[PDB]
RNA sequence: UUGGUGG
DNA sequence: CCCACCAAAAA
C-alpha cells in the first residue's frame, strides 16, 4: 500500500520526463500533423519536433542557445542554423532580427504544463530507498542511471555507504511552517507555491514520513534530490522539512 | 571548547536566523533572553523569516515538553579557507577562520569573519580614501582562494591596489596563499583527466573539458556556437577548488559516519577488537580493509568506514587500539545529520557532539599529510609538502567557532 | 546559452 | 575560480 503508492509516484515521474513528454504534445496530441508538414518543407522529423519542443520550453531563445540543444542531429553547426531558418520562414516560430531572438508560436497546453511542473522532478520516496550496491540506480525502484551527477560515471568506489546512510533518514513535512509561508510571506510565484502543496499532500497520502535520495558529484560533495521538497536549496524549502523521529529535548 | 544545553542551541539557532550569526555565543544567547517573550512578532524583520519562525515554534514546543523534529544549523565559517589552513599548517590563516581561537585584548575568544579581517587590514594600509566596497573584496578573496586571477584583477585593477591585495594575503595567510599559487603550476598539459582517491576510498575523476567554438551565419549576420568538448589545456585553474571541495566532501561523509552510526555495528567492532567476537570472515573484505588502513598510515585520517570491512581475519591487519580509540572519540548516542556541504543540521541536543566531531576532523587534517597524499596523485609523482606550524592541530581540537 | 537557487 | 540545481517572452 505504501509500496503501491511509491510505484504510483515513480509512474508519475517516468511519464513526465520533460523532453519526452513535450514531444508527445507535438506528435500524438497535436491537431497539426507535424510529420506531414515537416516532410513537405524537407526538414528531418525528429529535428523539427525537438526544435518545436525547445521553443515551447524557452519561449524566447537567441541563436547560439537554440543550436546547442539540437547540435547532435547534424554533422555541422551550420546545418542546424539553416534548418532553423527554414522552420522560421515556414512559420513554425518567428525570428525577430531587432532583438536577435526566436519567439515561440506553438506552446503546450496549460494542463500538460501543470503536470510537468508537478512531476518532472524526482520526489521523496515514501518507503525506504533501495540499498545501493553498484554505481547504477539512485534509490528508486525504476531508475538505473549512473548515480554520479552529470556525465561522470565511474565504477570505482564512490562511497555508496554514505548515500545509503543519508537515504534512510526519515523526514516529514512541518505543515505548520508550510502554511505560514502561504498565509504570511507576502506581508513578511503564487503559481509556483500552488503546486508545492499538491505535491506535498500527494507525497504524504499514506502518512507524513518520507526519504530523500542522495547523489554525489564527481568531487564527492553530496546532493539531496528533489525540487519541491529538499533541505538543500531555498530558505523557503529548508524551513518546511524536519526529522520524522521527533525527540524530547530536556 | 565551551558546551551548551540543548535548549541553548535552540536559542543560538533562532538568533542566527534573525540574524546575528557573526556575534559571539553569549551575545547571541544574551540577545535571545531579552526577546524570548516577543519572538513571534520579530518574524517580519528577521533575515530568514521562515527558518526563524520554524525555530521559534520548536522553542515553544520544547517549553511545553512536546517532542520536536526541528534541527538547528551550525555552519562552517569559510570552509575552504579552513581546510587550506589545516592542509598547510598555517596558524595565521587559521586565526582568520576559527580553525584556532583568536582572543582580543580583553582575552575573549572572538567569532572571526575572515573577509572582514582582510577587508579591515586592507583599509588600514591603503589609507587615505581607499575606494573599495567590502563585498567586492570578499568576492576577490574567495575566488582567489580557489585560484581566480581574473576576478581580483577586476575588483582591484592591476596596479598598486592589486599589489596591496596580494601583500595582505601574504601576511594574513602565507602558506595558504603559497599553496594556491602552487596549484596553478600543477596542471598536466597532456592529461585528459585527473584522478585521486580520498582516504575514505572515494575516487575523484575530473575530465578536462575545453571550449570548441563553431561559427555560424544566419541572415548574413555572425553567431558563435560554443560547446564543451573533452581535451587538454596548457594551464589549469581548477585543481585548488576541486581538491578543496573533495576534502569538504570527505569531511561530510566522515562526520556523518561518526554521528549517525549503527549502535549494533559499534558493539560488534568493540568485541572484535577485544577478541570476543564469534568467528566471521569474508575474503572480499580483505582488499578494502587493506586499502583503507593504508590510507590511514599515509595520512592520519582513519575512516570509520573501515568498520564495514573488519572481521576475524581482517582485524589482524589493523592496529586494534587505533580502532577502539576512534570509537571512543565518537558520540555516546548516535544522531541524524543533514548537510549542505559545509552547513550542518541536527537536533539541538546533539549540538555539542557535532561541534566536537567537526573539530576532530579539522584537527586530523591539520596533524596529518592529506595534502601530500592528494597532490602526489594529481601531479603523478611523490611530493611532500610540510606543515608551516606542525603543532597547529593541538589548538584545532579546542577551537571555539569552527562551526558557528 | 541569458538569468535565478544553494555551497 | 569550482560545483550542483531551477526558469523560461510581449500588441
Ligand atoms: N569556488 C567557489 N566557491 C564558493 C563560491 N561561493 C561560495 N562558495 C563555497 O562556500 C564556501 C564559503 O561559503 P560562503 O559562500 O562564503 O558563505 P559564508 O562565508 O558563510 O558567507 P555568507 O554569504 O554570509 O553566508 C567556500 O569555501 C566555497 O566552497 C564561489 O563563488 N566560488
Ligand atoms: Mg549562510
Ligand atoms: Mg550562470
Ligand atoms: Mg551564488
Amino acid at each position: 500500500s505504501t509500496i503501491e503508492h511509491q510505484m504510483h509516484l515513480e509512474k508519475l515521474y517516468n511519464k513526465n520526463q520533460l523532453l519526452p513528454r513535450m514531444r508527445q504534445e507535438f506528435e500524438e496530441n497535436s491537431g497539426i500533423d507535424f510529420k506531414a508538414f515537416f516532410a513537405h518543407i524537407g526538414i528531418d522529423y525528429k529535428f523539427g519536433i525537438d526544435a518545436m519542443v525547445q521553443m515551447a520550453l524557452h519561449k524566447r531563445a537567441d541563436l547560439p542557445t537554440l543550436v546547442g540543444t539540437l547540435r547532435h542531429h547534424c554533422k555541422s553547426a551550420q546545418e542546424v542554423a539553416d534548418n532553423l531558418f527554414k522552420m522560421a520562414s515556414e512559420d513554425c516560430f518567428n525570428f525577430d532580427p531587432t532583438i536577435d531572438k526566436f519567439i515561440v508560436i506553438y506552446t503546450i497546453s496549460d494542463d500538460v504544463q501543470h503536470e510537468l511542473d508537478s512531476f518532472q522532478y524526482p520526489l521523496p520516496m515514501v518507503v525506504r530507498p533501495k540499498l545501493l550496491t553498484k554505481n547504477y540506480g539512485t534509490g528508486y525502484f525504476t531508475c538505473n542511471k549512473s548515480v554520479i551527477l552529470k556525465k561522470n560515471h565511474t565504477d570505482d568506489d564512490i562511497c555508496l555507504d554514505h548515500l545509503n546512510r543519508m537515504n534512510k533518514i526519515p523526514l516529514s513535512i512541518n505543515w505548520d511552517v508550510a502554511h505560514m509561508v502561504k498565509n504570511e510571506w507576502a506581508n513578511l510565484f503564487q503559481k509556483y507555491d500552488r503546486t508545492a502543496h499538491e505535491v506535498m499532500g500527494l507525497l504524504t497520502q499514506e502518512g507524513n514520513k518520507f526519504y530523500l535520495t542522495h547523489r554525489p558529484d564527481k568531487r564527492g560533495r553530496t546532493y539531496s534530490q528533489g525540487y519541491h521538497v529538499n533541505y538543500q536549496g531555498t530558505s523557503w524549502n529548508k524551513a518546511v522539512l524536519e526529522f520524522a523521529e521527533k525527540e524530547v529535548i530536556d | 571548547m565551551q558546551t551548551f544545553t540543548a535548549r541553548e542551541y535552540l536559542k543560538i539557532d533562532i538568533a542566527n536566523n534573525y540574524g546575528l550569526d557573526k556575534e559571539d555565543w553569549d551575545d547571541r544567547i544574551a540577545w535571545f533572553d531579552k526577546n524570548e517573550n516577543n519572538l513571534l512578532n520579530l518574524v517580519r524583520e528577521a533575515e530568514e523569516p521562515a527558518l526563524f519562525y520554524a525555530g521559534v515554534k520548536a522553542w515553544m514546543d520544547v517549553k511545553e515538553g512536546k517532542p520536536i523534529g526541528y534541527p538547528v544549523a551550525l555552519d562552517a565559517t569559510s570552509s575552504g579557507l579552513q581546510i587550506l589552513a589545516c592542509l598547510t599548517g598555517d596558524r595565521r590563516a587559521a586565526e582568520l577562520c576559527n580553525v584556532v581561537n583568536y582572543r582580543d585584548e580583553s582575552g575573549k575568544v572572538k567569532r572571526r569573519d575572515a573577509y572582514t579581517v582582510i577587508y579591515n587590514k586592507m583599509l588600514n594600509t591603503l589609507g587615505k580614501g581607499a575606494r573599495i566596497k567590502r563585498n567586492d573584496c570578499k568576492q576577490a578573496i574567495m575566488t582567489a582562494l580557489y585560484g581566480s586571477e581574473a576576478k581580483p584583477k577586476e575588483v582591484f585593477g592591476e596596479g598598486i591596489m592589486l599589489n596591496v591585495f596580494e601583500s595582505t594575503m601574504n601576511v594574513e595567510a602565507p602558506a595558504v596563499w603559497e599553496l594556491n599559487k602552487f596549484w596553478l603550476q600543477c596542471g598536466n598539459p597532456e592529461a585528459f583527466v585527473y584522478h585521486w582517491v580520498m582516504p575514505d576510498g572515494f575516487n575523484v575523476y575530473i575530465k578536462v573539458m575545453v571550449n570548441e567554438v563553431e561559427t555560424v551565419h544566419f541572415l548574413d549576420k555572425p553567431y558563435d556556437c560554443v560547446r564543451k568538448v573533452q581535451g587538454t589545456e596548457e594551464k589549469t585553474r581548477m585543481l585548488s577548488a576541486n581538491t578543496t571541495h573533495s576534502i569538504d566532501g570527505l569531511v561530510v561523509r566522515e562526520l556523518v559516519r561518526r554521528c549517525d552510526y549503527d549502535k549494533n555495528q559499534i558493539e560488534y567492532i568493540k568485541a572484535l577488537c577485544n577478541g570476543e567476537a564469534e568467528y566471521k570472515a569474508s575474503e572480499k573484505n580483505y582488499g578494502k580493509a587493506m586499502e583503507l588502513w593504508g590510507y590511514y598510515e599515509k595520512t592520519g585520517f582513519l575512516t570509520a568506514r573501515i568498520f564495514d570491512y573488519l572481521d576475524s581475519e581482517t582485524i589482524k591487519l589493523v592496529n586494534t587500539q587505533d580502532i577502539l580509540d576512534l570509537i571512543e572519540s565518537m558520540p555516546k548516542k548516535p544522531f541524524h545529520v543533514l548537510t549542505v556541504h559545509d552547513c550542518f543540521r541536527c537536533l539541538p541536543n546533539y549540538g555539542n557532539d557535532i561541534r566536537r566531531q567537526y573539530n576532530n576532523l579539522l584537527a586530523t587534517i591539520a596533524k596529518g599529510d592529506l595534502l601530500s597524499f592528494i597532490m602526489s596523485q594529481v601531479i603523478g609523482q611523490e611530493v611532500t609538502i610540510g606543515k608551516l606550524d606542525p603543532t597547529l592541530w593541538e589548538d584545532v581540537l579546542e577551537t571555539e567557532y569552527a562551526l558557528s
